[PDB]
């Protein structure tokens, strides 16, 4: 029935065969989770004098 | 191209009529479902053919299915490389001067 | 020194630590090889008689 089982999971696709398998099998988000600074509360209160 | 691993792949797409279209689905015209499914295959023989032509009547529905297969060619890339060393001393204090 | 190792063959690499691997591994050349019809004698050569 040229069915489409789940190639993720193991199940090769019905049309392919031997050692073919599917390529595609997730879209990559090509937007990263990233972290921010976490805040400082001490540095901001400290005048510089150079040496 | 870059960012992309090291490996290339292609697609094959068996014909109908091949030895290599090993599919599942398939029916021969007695509507019974059969271990093959790509007709007659690759072979010649007059019998064969005669058995397997995908024959049909007046009143006939599910009766001959054919399948297909795919197929993938791989292809890698590697690395390789040498080098030499060589002195100060062994370029400038010797016979020849062109050694470089 | 990170390393890619290879991933293909099972070794991660090694910014890809914990549960992930690389998510694109090869490339897809989307230029299939296919076969054309077999050369067809016999049937050029016939008349038709129509019915």
């Amino acid at each position: 029935m040229l069915n489409y089982n789940a190639p993720i999971d193991g199940q090769k696709s019905s049309i392919d065969g031997a050692g073919s398998d599917q390529m595609n099998t997730f879209y990559w988000l090509k937007k990263a989770i990233i972290q921010a600074r976490k805040d400082q509360y001490f540095m901001p209160l400290a005048s510089v004098t150079n040496m | 191209p870059k960012n992309m691993g090291k490996t290339i792949k292609v697609y094959e797409y068996v014909p109908l009529l091949d030895d290599r279209n090993i599919n599942d689905q398939g029916i021969d015209a007695n509507g019974a479902h059969i271990v093959n499914g790509n007709l007659y295959g690759s072979s010649k023989d007059i019998g064969t053919i005669t058995s397997k032509l995908p024959l049909l009547t007046e009143n006939g529905g599910r009766v001959n299915r054919v399948g297909f297969t795919r197929l993938s060619r791989e292809g890698s890339i590697h690395k390789f490389g040498f080098f030499y060393e060589f002195t100060q001393e062994s370029l400038d204090f010797d016979s020849d001067d062109q050694l470089k």
